[PDB]
RNA sequence: GGAGGGGAGUGAAAGAGUACCUGAAACCGUGCGCUUACAAUCCGUCAGAGCCCUCGACGUGUCGUGGGGUGAUGGCGUGCCU
């Protein structure tokens, strides 16, 4: 039985070419170049899914730092005071409060300042 | 010297778009009554019946 | 008024009538569940003490169990010949918050 | 009643033939021979 | 809009050379396009003018449209079959020569003044 | 001028016209949408404004467990094989 290769190959070629819509130049037209770019794209996506959590945490920390310095307190002392006070709001919702409900953020800053020690540089 | 690399489509098209023709300007003229368009460079010749109008 | 509820290792800011995607819970659609709270913001005063947060809970109704976006994984290392294709679809539940 | 389509081999009777040089999934680009040398091309006599 | 079409196929000009001339008469009235092609100093203007005139005649005759209201709506040139020749060169090598043709499609349509 | 085409006919079909079954890809056009002329780009990926299209709900535009196209802008990122 002589077997022609067309159907089996066309299947995966169509899959790869469809996945490469929107690419520039050869990378969206030719199957080989599109396949190379697909390897790179999936590697990039895998790496970026891991890095995205850190990126968003960095953005939240930036916003919380801005809103805390607006209340005359630094981010690190505010985090220490919030941990001491036992409140368990994470940085995502802390930034959400900072942007959407400034009064709530000010109240949390007040409780964090209350929970802080009297001399932060003491050998405690 | 020989081309080291194959041109991308963008560069080829951007250079190729410069190979074009300009439209000659046309002015009206009355030959044997009927109005028709003619280049200004040939206005006098048309008025003298020296240019073939189809 | 709104609260910050904890479920599945994560926290979400929800108000009454909010619809939020959440990690899978072992509850049938149309049922109701109660969730712990990490902060309550009612009007102006903010509830932050642990005991007061323990005295309150947020009740929500399970709308459906859905699936996350399809994720395609293709691990690759050049000059090696190593490839590893893998897919994943996370399971999720959709909760509508009934009240706080 | 046993028909012609009820006949099956015994469990473990048949084993799939392994086809080498058919991509990096199973045994690719080398068919299990390693890199170059005498043994990567023909063979070595027993004696 | 009512319209009529005409096609010249296997015209023995390359598609790019025809496009150079076609790019002069797009969206223009049939009479002004015919004048432009009459005075264009390119060899490809004769086939294109013939296609446009044929389309205008089709519009006037078969659909009974007013010639004064005709406009060159759509016009393009495609590639036809290309024949392969050989030009002998220095030191015994032979090169390939391509004899390209083109198909020209024109669509005129009636538009209000 | 022909070539070729448009009507008209034949045909079940002319998206069967003696360049003729089916008619893929590379390659070449035309039209529409988004974008692009202060900008150093393995050309993707992750966030993402704006614009356009579409499915639901309530009014007249405004959200949603929405979906698609394009993407200014920011982060990361040294092609495949041997």
């Amino acid at each position: 039985a002589r077997v022609k290769r067309a159907l089996n190959a066309q299947k995966k070629r169509r899959t790869v070419l469809k996945a490469s819509k929107g690419y520039r130049g050869q990378r969206s037209r030719l199957y080989r170049k599109a396949k190379e770019q697909q390897l790179h794209s999936l590697t990039y996506a895998y790496r970026d899914r891991r890095a995205r959590k850190g990126e968003f945490r960095k953005l939240w920390i930036s916003r919380i730092n801005a809103a805390a310095r607006a209340n005359d307190i630094t981010y690190n002392r505010l985090i220490q005071g919030l941990k001491a006070a036992g409140v368990e709001v994470d940085r995502k919702n802390l930034a959400e409060l900072a942007v959407s409900d400034p009064a709530a953020f000010t109240a949390l800053v007040d409780v964090a300042r209350a929970a802080l020690p009297e001399d932060v540089n003491a050998p405690s | 010297a020989v081309p080291k690399r194959r041109m991308s489509r963008a560069n080829t098209r951007s250079r190729r778009a410069q190979w074009k023709a300009e439209a000659p300007g046309l002015v009206t003229v009355s030959v044997a009554g009927q109005q028709r368009k003619v280049p200004r460079r040939l206005l006098k010749a048309a008025r003298l019946g020296l240019v073939d109008l189809d | 008024t709104y609260a910050i509820v904890k479920t599945g290792g994560k926290q979400y800011k929800v108000a009454a009538g909010d619809v939020v995607k959440v990690e899978k819970l072992d509850s049938e659609p149309g049922a109701s569940v109660s969730l712990p709270v990490a902060l309550v913001v009612d009007g102006a005063n903010v509830t932050s003490k642990a005991d007061d947060l323990a005295k309150v809970a947020v009740t929500a109704e399970v709308l459906e169990h859905t699936k996350g976006p399809k994720i395609r994984i293709h691990k690759f290392k050049n000059k090696t010949g190593y490839h590893k294709r893998q897919g994943h679809r996370q399971q999720l539940t959709v909760l509508k918050v009934t009240g706080i | 009643v046993i028909k012609l389509h009820d006949l099956k081999p015994a469990p473990g009777e048949k084993k799939a033939k392994t086809r080498v040089g058919r991509g990096e999934g199973s045994k690719g680009k080398t068919a299990g021979r390693g890199t170059k040398g005498t043994k990567a091309r023909k063979n070595v006599p027993v004696m | 809009f009512p319209s009529a079409t005409a096609k010249a196929r296997y015209v023995r000009v390359s598609a790019t050379k025809a496009r150079r001339v076609i790019d002069l008469v797009r969206g223009k009235s049939v009479e002004e396009a015919l004048d432009i092609l009459r005075w264009a100093p390119q060899a490809a203007s004769e086939p294109v003018a013939k296609v446009i005139a044929s389309a205008a005649a089709n519009a006037q005759n078969n659909e009974g449209l007013d010639p004064s209201t005709l406009v060159v709506a759509t016009v393009y040139a495609d590639e036809g079959p290309t024949a392969k020749r050989i030009r002998p060169r220095a030191q015994g090598r032979a090169f390939r020569i391509r004899k390209r043709t083109s198909h020209i499609t024109v669509i005129v349509e009636s538009r209000p003044p």
